[PDB]
């Protein structure tokens, strides 16, 4: 059924690559590649508040 | 209250007295007025100041961020998160409320506890020589000048000192 005008869909995943490791893609067709990544650090805690208050 | 002196045999507190919470009034020829017993008063400061910091203060938390996000195919852990949070609120809300009342009690029975002690020590520093009038108060069978008043205030009453004087005029009016 059509959303935003898509009667296709997209599916959308994720991964963490640990340091020094390799990540390969290889498709024959369908495949949105990546172009940018992040290196990043997680902390421990916190979360996602939602509210209209201000910051 | 539970020692039978603060709204007991002591019916109402004094809006004169401004230098401490328990304390003494005085009439003699030289005039009257209100003093704070400083030593008293500054024990149930003590008590109490220890008694807010440890309610407070042995409430110590690590940081943490309660809120969880489940999609709508985790219905379970999701009233499961629902019912830890809920477990915890009555659990706090529950023994906060109920402290607050148990320590109130104790606090104001405290306070009439000081009192009652404070008239006790008066009563057995005067003995014979000063008459209980209720209320309270003692009425001496000698008169008792600011000196006088202030080794009673300071517990250096020197009952010898006055007992014969009291001792006649004790027995004459009850004659
Ligand atoms: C009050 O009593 C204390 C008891 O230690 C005594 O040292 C002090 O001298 C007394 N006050 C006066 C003014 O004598």
């Amino acid at each position: 059924p059509k959303v935003r005008d898509q009667e296709g869909r997209m599916n959308y995943y994720w991964t963490l690559v640990e340091p020094g490791d390799k990540i390969t893609f290889e498709a024959t067709g369908n495949l949105v590649v990546p172009r940018y990544a992040f290196a990043m650090e997680r902390n421990a805690g916190s979360g996602i508040i939602i509210s209209d208050t201000p910051v | 209250g539970l020692f039978g002196a603060i709204a007991g045999f002591i019916e109402g507190g004094w809006t004169g007295m401004v230098d401490g919470w328990y304390g003494y009034h005085h009439q003699n020829e030289q005039g009257s007025g209100y003093a704070a017993d400083l030593k008293s008063t500054q024990n149930a400061i003590d008590g109490i100041t220890n008694k807010v910091n440890s309610v407070i203060e042995k409430m110590n938390t690590q940081f943490t961020a309660v809120g969880k996000e489940f999609n709508h195919l985790e219905k379970r852990i999701e009233n499961l998160n629902k019912k830890v949070d809920d477990g915890f609120l009555d659990i706090w809300t529950y023994n906060a409320e109920l402290l607050v009342l148990l320590e109130n009690e104790r606090t104001l029975d405290y306070h009439d506890s000081n009192v009652k002690n404070l008239y006790e020590k008066v009563r057995s520093q005067l003995k014979n020589n000063a008459k209980e009038i209720g209320n309270g108060c003692f009425e001496f069978y000698h008169k008792c000048d600011n000196t006088c008043m202030e080794s009673v205030k300071n517990g250096t009453y020197d009952y010898p000192k006055y007992s014969e004087e009291a001792k006649l005029n004790r027995e004459e009016i009850d004659s």
